[PDB]
């Protein structure tokens, strides 16, 4: 939601750390909620304890990807000390991309996941600090 | 937002008519010929402006004024005008057409001794014209002013300025 | 026996919905629509009031039930799912009510506030022709468009009914 | 004449609540003692809870209700 | 014949048929309009008096203005 | 999009439906007469953003008697401090019929 | 608002979430889709009297006069199924598949 | 069926999307629906399959629901503000479930999955009056209460209609599945600029219909289903092979062509705003659904299948329907591109 | 008092069900050659208690399902007795044969509920085709009511006995009003028209055909009303309600039942365009004779 | 009130006498479903029609008239429609 990502964009990045792998992990339980929800209702689980099993599946995938997304977020930009470039978050969405492929358990999955991921990531907090507007304008 | 003002206690303490409603029914029409002539005052101040509070004196002059009625039909003819309104008082709803010969009684009566022509169908109606000493109000509907026209077309047409003015489809 | 009698047949009228909503079979349904058309007509005759709840108690409840009733018999003909899902809408129902009684106000996503109201309601005004009588008396002087085309629908529905129904 | 009576009555009834009003708040914070809530000083016709309040029961049920399932 | 085989499909034409044709012509229909609108539900409104205009009788007694008379007079 | 054959050919057999202040049937206003009308007046020929920019006192008036939602929230106040004011002991209650 | 509008929509709600999930029969289907009916027809119908809005009360009954023929052409289809099968079951529907 | 009746249920399918058109009123606004779905019905099952049965049911209880929802953001209106000019709503929630009535009723990707069901199990008549009537009409809607919308709605659904209506068709050999996710590929495009400017969505509109149209007169050449019939329609005439690939083309929208006035001036001036990374990721998406047009004219009209004999037998024949509007349709789908500047004969 | 009333209206209308059973099975055999019942009890009265007492002795679905029909049917028997102008009314509804068309589609329900729950096929069918004609001809019941409260204006049937003192209303319209006393026959569900407890079913049915008596005895003619003396009245419309239950009677004891598909084809083809051409006549006329009524 | 504690009276009294009437011992046709559905059609067009004689006092009588004889014409057409159409055969 609004809330928990204007939660994550609020803290300086910067050093005000592990707020930023919790904010992380609510995005991560709001994805999981939302891939379980349609997954539930697009599968008939057959039956709800295994329904229970996939959505405790997507969510800690979801979730983890965010811990870890968020660790490596906070560490590399206390490291580089540099709070404005967006090759610490490229370095991120990689590392983001790779443990998902981990979690997943394969390679292939794991590399691409690792280029998307740190290219989009970089993308995020590039119009992020250069500035491009959310969603609309609405204006003309 | 602002705060309403009313008049108090003791601007509303004017003697009422405290008889009952089968009666006020019962002598509706010559109630409505021999008085009413300054109630469509009150009703002219009513319309013109919706807010009692401001139009209350009037209505105190129509309740002297039926007071000022009742007063003359109980001191006078008739007495068996009360039998007549205790007659349609026990009719259910109240038609004119049950107790009906009492009610000529009661005109018999009123027209000798006193006069009181009973008025014809339809002259209870058929607009009417008063005229008083205040004016007619500006702005009932309290309000502000309303805010500003459009900046309007106002001229002849040109032709077309070069064109399109797409990417190309020039003139 | 007390004021808030408006409130208390809007309950059980909430109470009919979930009756039927928890997915019977489809007779008990047809059972508590009924009893939720009534309490409704019953709702729309206590705020005055006088005609359109009636009105339509013939064809709603005089007309559709009916039909609903009859196609079911002629179609076709205890679990614990249908029993839970009954007893959760009576609990949320629960809840609801003790939210607005004690308490102030109840958001759902509005402000509601929370006493039994009469308010608002008609200061006692002159009307002496039963305003929503009159009102349904009107769609036969001003109501040129609205008859036609609703007319013209339903003789598009008896051919459309007969058609899907193996015309000819 | 009873558009006449019905106009003392209600204004007597606004006086009255108006009253209580300035008397049954005598001590709380914030709280002016008379908001109309409306802009406009115009006449409201107010909403039979400002006509009828503290009535407990009777004449509220016998004045609302009455006609309803009266008759 | 057209009778025999279907009568009351003949009746029911020719009482439709004159419940159509029949409300055109008729001496009554203007009546039937000024009875329907000169029966006063609201209030006939009181006004301020004219711009001296020789019409809007003052008392409702006098015989200046519009009257319905013929209830009486059939 | 939209046409305006309502417009064209004249009779507006549909704009007699749509808001008061025309000819309802028997010549009787609704509760919320006068605040549509001003609200109307307000935003006639007024192109529907500086509308809301100055109409917004009035529409929020006309809301105000549609929905009295805030007279009803201080009528509720009213009523809840009676309550703890006659539980706690001022005035065993005579503000009805005996002033 | 008001006490009343919030019980009447929690009672549209109810009938539209039965109106969505729904398990074996189709006719429950179709009559939970005559209560959401019933719910927007009180809840118009109300509206309008508490506003004494007296010129366009044309609006409750034709709009279930209108939903009553909608709910007749949803009958015969539900009967056209019910004919050309044994039952009316959401089962029989599982072909022309996605 | 009669022709009389049928002149009559398609006479009444036009009276209530002229009503719709036409009104100032919302309770016109909701008969105008529902008497459109309820002429809409018997036009499918003009046979008695069972497909058409089941697809007529997935319609029914989809858009009659849709139009109750409608109806209830109409009351939550007049709970609110109440007077029934069809303008700016005064809630968010109305707003918001009228979009997503609409959203119900023309095919969005939340809400979208009867669209494919419902267009293979119908003869294609009923297919063609659908999508170009059912998808004309809400648009008027739109453009009337276009300044009261929450614009993450329309964004959010044209996003996911675009791209669950490019991602599916890549799997779709049925020619109506393809032609419905073509459909909701183009809902997409005709509602991501609505508040923005709204003469380009309704130009879209009219490209659309005019595509479809012509797409539906080619696959009534002869009664198609799969992609095979059509390398059929290959062998028996050489003329609606290049048709089909001129057409196929234009739904695919490239520059000298045009199917590419909808996303050209579409970009133009949605990019006059500075909302560009929506446009980019919108033409990418683009040039997904591309493909399943492209891999029905490589089966067809690119290369040539094996084919059967008994076509030797229809040699001798004429394909001799009447084509509804096919030429005037077809020069006018493909060749307009140079006509860009009739955008503005709109408004 | 409020509940004395309440109990006079609905107490002794079970004592008028007993006494028609008696005065029917009495009538009809002295139409068709009988005496009797006259043997238990003087002239047989104690026979029809008799009778209720010992169905009530014997020792005989979805008990849901097995006891809400018969309880709505006998508690339509009882209500449906609110507005008639018995002169004074129970309650004076400002609209009451609206509330008779709905009651009457209540009995409709209760016939469909017992035989849903009567749970076998070949009762399910005939209790289907019953529904079909119950239902068949609350069309015309509707329509013709329509056009005889035309004539006299508002729903009120206040209004309506104010209205007939001048003529009976049989004569302005003769044709209208026997086509509704054949719906009332269809609607009774008797000849020629057409497992428990039989008690309360058969006692709603005999409410139902009397409650259908007064109404048409309320509806198309009458007496004149005494001021402060409703006692005559009661005696003349009582009588004539009577002697219509006796006409009742004689149309029972002389006629075949119909054939099903007979009666639906009688009831379409030759009451429905003959209603309609008659109601578009009443509508039509009245604002040809200078003569609309006044709804008050 | 008055008819609120009728109707219960009405229910109790009922219920009385069904406890003592219980307590003391211890394939189809498609011809039935177009009477259904024509009801329901001609029953709504009832509904349309009833609340006539409420509005029979109106200053335009010929519109009144007009759309009145619309109203019946066209629910005796859609009856002669089904007519022609053998719609109700046995
Ligand atoms: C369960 C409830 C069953 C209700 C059955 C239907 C009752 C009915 O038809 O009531 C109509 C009547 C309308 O009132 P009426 O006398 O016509 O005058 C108009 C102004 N009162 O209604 C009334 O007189 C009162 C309205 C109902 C009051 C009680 C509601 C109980 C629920």
């Amino acid at each position: 939601a609004k809330t928990l990502l204007h939660q994550y964009w609020d803290i300086p990045e910067g050093t005000e750390c592990h707020r930023k792998t919790y904010a992380a992990t609510s995005i991560g339980g709001a994805s999981g909620l939302v891939v379980s929800a349609y997954s539930v209702a697009l599968k008939t689980p057959t039956s709800f304890l295994e329904g229970v099993a996939r959505t405790g599946r997507y969510t800690f995938t979801a979730a983890a990807i965010g811990a870890i997304f968020g660790l490596t977020s906070c560490i590399s930009a206390q490291v580089r000390e540099k709070p404005d470039d967006p090759l610490n978050y490229l370095i991120g969405g990689c590392a983001g991309g790779l443990t998902l492929g981990a979690r997943t358990r394969s390679y292939g999955i794991g590399a691409a996941a690792c280029a998307y991921m740190g290219l989009t990531a970089a993308l995020v907090k590039m119009g992020q600090l250069e500035g491009w507007k959310v969603f609309a304008e609405p204006k003309v | 937002p602002g705060i309403v003002e009313l008049p108090s206690l003791e601007d509303l303490k004017v003697q009422e008519v405290k008889v009952s409603s089968s009666v006020l029914k019962a002598a509706a029409h010559h109630y409505g010929a021999q008085c009413d002539k300054p109630n469509k005052e009150f009703m002219l101040c009513r319309w013109e402006e919706k807010d009692p509070r401001r139009c209350l004196e009037e209505g105190k002059l129509v309740n002297q004024c039926a007071l000022e009625f009742f007063r003359q039909i109980k001191r006078h003819c008739a007495e068996p005008f009360t039998e007549y309104w205790t007659c349609i008082d026990y009719s259910g709803l109240q038609l004119f057409r049950r107790c009906r010969k009492e009610q000529a009684q009661f005109d018999k009566c009123v027209l000798d001794k006193l006069g009181w022509v009973r008025p014809d169908l339809g002259e209870l109606s058929k607009v009417t014209k008063v005229k008083t000493d205040r004016p007619l109000p500006e702005n009932p509907y309290h309000s502000r002013a309303r805010p500003e026209p459009n900046p309007e077309v106002e001229g002849d047409l040109k032709p077309a300025r070069h064109g399109s003015r797409l990417f190309f489809w020039t003139m | 026996m007390m004021t808030y009698i408006v409130f208390i047949l809007s309950i059980i009228f909430v109470m009919g919905f979930v009756g039927f909503s928890s997915k019977p079979s489809p007779i008990y349904g047809g059972l508590g629509l009924i009893v939720s058309g009534g309490v409704g007509c019953g709702i729309v005759l206590n705020f005055g009031g006088s005609f359109l709840g009636l009105m339509v108690f013939l064809i709603y409840l005089g007309g559709m039930m009916v039909v609903f009733g009859y196609t079911t018999a002629m179609a076709t003909e205890s679990n614990k799912v249908v029993l839970g899902t009954f007893i959760t809408g009576l609990l949320m129902e629960f809840l609801m009510v003790y939210y607005v009684l004690k308490d102030k106000e109840v958001e759902i996503v509005f402000k509601f506030n929370g006493m039994g109201d009469w308010v608002i309601y008609d200061t006692g005004d002159s009307g002496f022709f039963s305003e929503e009588a009159m009102g349904i008396a009107a769609l036969y002087s001003y109501g040129t468009w609205l008859v036609i085309v609703t007319g013209w629908s339903l003789l598009i529905g008896v051919v459309v009914i007969m058609e899907i129904t193996r015309g000819n | 004449l009873l558009q006449a009576e019905k106009d003392r009555r209600v204004l007597q009834m606004l006086r009255e609540n108006l009253e209580e009003e300035a008397t049954i708040m005598k001590d709380v914070p914030g709280w002016k003692v008379g908001e109309s809530v409306f802009h406009t000083t115009r006449w409201v016709t107010p909403m039979m809870g400002e006509l009828y309040g503290l009535r407990t029961g009777e004449e509220i049920l016998s004045s609302t209700y009455g006609f309803i399932w009266y008759t | 014949n057209v009778w025999a085989k279907e009568p009351v499909l003949v009746a029911s034409f020719a009482i439709a048929g004159l419940a159509v044709i029949l409300p055109t012509l008729s001496p009554y229909t203007k009546y039937s309009l000024m009875i329907n609108r000169a029966t006063p539900y609201n209030y006939p409104v009181p006004l301020r008096d004219d711009g001296n205009m020789p019409d809007v009788p003052s008392h409702p007694q006098d015989p200046q203005g519009p009257s319905l008379e013929w209830l009486k007079r059939l | 999009p939209f046409f305006d054959v309502q417009k064209k050919l004249g009779v507006d057999l549909d704009h007699w439906m749509t808001i008061q202040s025309a000819e309802q049937p028997h010549r009787i206003p609704a509760r919320c007469h006068a605040f549509e009308k001003e609200w109307i007046e307000c935003a006639h020929g007024i192109g529907s953003i500086r509308a809301e920019k100055e109409c917004k006192i009035e529409f929020e008036d006309f809301r105000e008697c549609l929905l009295r939602q805030k007279t009803m929230k201080r009528l509720n106040a009213i009523k809840r401090q009676r309550d703890k004011l006659i539980k706690e002991g001022k005035y065993t209650p005579p503000p009805h019929h005996s002033g | 608002m008001s006490l009343v509008y919030m019980n009447i929509m929690m009672a549209f709600t109810v009938s539209l979430t039965g109106l969505l999930m729904y398990r074996s029969h189709l006719m429950s289907s179709l009559l939970c889709l005559e209560g959401m009916m019933l719910s927007l027809f009180i809840l118009a119908t109300l509206m309008i009297l508490n506003s004494h809005f007296t010129l366009a009360s044309m609006m409750p009954i034709i709009l279930l006069v209108f939903a009553a023929c909608e709910a007749a052409l949803g009958l015969s289809l539900l009967v056209m199924v019910s004919n050309t099968y044994g039952t009316d079951y959401v089962q029989n529907l599982n072909l022309l598949q996605c | 069926m009669n022709p009389i009746i049928l002149i009559i249920i398609l006479m009444t399918v036009m009276l209530g999307t002229i009503i719709v058109m036409i009104s100032t009123h919302w309770l016109l606004i909701w008969i105008g629906f529902e008497m459109n779905m309820l002429a809409i019905i018997p036009i499918m099952m003009k046979k008695h399959n069972p497909r058409a049965t089941e697809a007529s049911t997935k319609y029914f209880l989809t858009q009659s629901t849709a139009s109750m929802l409608l109806m209830m953001a109409i009351i939550i209106n007049l709970m609110f503000s109440g007077q029934w000019t069809v303008m700016k709503l005064f809630n968010p929630m109305a707003s918001m479930l009228m979009t997503m009535a609409l959203a119900m009723k023309l095919g969005m990707a939340p809400f979208h999955f009867w669209v494919p069901e419902v267009t293979q199990g119908i003869p294609l008549s009923s297919g063609l009056i659908l999508l170009t009537w059912q998808k004309l009409a809400p648009m008027s809607v739109l453009y009337q209460i276009l300044p009261s919308i929450n614009l993450d709605l329309i964004l959010t659904l044209s996003i996911l209609s675009i791209t669950i209506g490019g991602w599916g068709g890549l799997n779709q050999t049925q020619l109506r599945k393809i032609m419905a996710y073509s459909s909701i590929a183009h809902m997409g495009w005709m509602t991501a600029v609505l508040l923005y400017n709204p003469t380009m969505t309704l130009l879209n509109l009219i490209i659309y219909i005019i595509m479809t149209s012509t797409m539906f007169t080619l696959f009534m050449a002869n009664s198609t289903t799969t992609t095979l019939s059509l390398s059929h329609t290959w062998n028996k005439a050489p003329i609606m092979t290049i048709l089909v690939l001129i057409t196929l083309l234009s739904m695919g929208g490239l520059p000298p062509l045009s199917g590419f006035m909808p996303k050209w001036m579409i970009i133009q001036e949605m990019t006059k705003n500075d909302s560009i990374i929506l446009p980019t990721l919108m033409a990418i998406t683009a040039l997904l659904n591309l493909y399943f047009y492209m891999r029905l004219t490589y089966s067809t009209a690119l290369t040539m299948f094996p084919s059967t004999n008994n076509m030797k037998m229809k040699w001798q024949f004429p394909t001799t329907k009447r084509m509804t509007l096919l030429p005037t349709m077809t020069v006018l789908s493909t060749m307009l591109l140079p006509l860009t500047p009739i955008l503005s004969i709109l408004e | 008092m409020f509940m004395i009333n309440v109990l006079t209206l609905i107490i002794p209308i079970l004592l008028a069900v007993a006494f028609l059973t008696l005065v029917e099975r009495k009538v009809l055999g002295y139409m068709q050659f009988r005496k009797g019942p006259n043997v238990v009890g003087p002239y047989g009265l104690l026979q029809p208690i008799a009778d209720a007492i010992k169905l009530f002795i014997k020792e005989p679905s979805s008990i849901s399902m097995f006891i809400l029909a018969p309880i709505l049917a006998l508690t339509l028997a009882l209500t449906m007795w609110i507005p008639l102008p018995m002169p004074y009314p129970l309650i004076n509804m400002n609209l009451g044969v609206l509330f008779m068309l709905a009651m009457s589609s209540l009995a409709v329900y209760s016939i469909l509920w017992s035989g849903w729950a009567s749970n076998s096929k070949y009762a399910l069918i005939g209790a289907l085709r019953a529904v079909a004609q119950t239902i068949s001809y609350e069309v015309t019941l509707a329509i013709i009511l329509l056009s005889v409260l035309l004539m006299n204006g508002s729903f009120t049937l206040s209004t309506l006995i104010i209205t007939q003192e001048q003529v009976w209303l049989i004569f302005p319209a003769w044709p209208l009003a026997m086509m509704w006393f054949i719906s009332t026959l269809a609607e009774t569900n008797r000849a020629p028209f057409d497992a428990g407890p039989f008690a309360l079913f058969f006692m709603a049915e005999y409410a139902n055909i009397i409650m259908m008596n007064i109404f048409t005895t309320t509806l198309f003619l009458g007496a004149f009303h005494n001021p402060y003396m409703p006692e005559l009245y009661t005696i003349n419309f009582t009588i004539k309600s009577l002697l219509l239950s006796i006409t009742f009677l004689w149309i029972r004891a002389s006629y075949p039942r119909f054939r099903y598909d007979q009666l639906m084809h009688l009831l379409w083809k030759n009451f429905l365009p003959l209603t309609l051409a008659l109601c578009m006549w009443h509508v039509s006329l009245p604002i040809l004779l200078s003569s609309i009524p006044p709804q008050t | 009130m008055n008819l609120m504690i009728t109707l219960l009276t009405n229910f109790t009294l009922a219920t009385l006498l069904v406890t003592i009437a219980f307590w003391l011992p211890q394939p189809f046709s498609m011809k039935f479903f177009l009477v259904a559905i024509t009801f329901l059609l001609f029953d709504l067009e009832i509904a349309l029609l009833l609340p006539l004689p409420w509005a029979s006092q109106t200053t335009n009588l010929n519109t009144m008239l007009t759309m009145a004889l619309l109203l019946i014409f066209l629910l005796a057409v859609s009856l002669a429609y089904e007519w022609t159409q053998k719609g109700l055969e046995w």
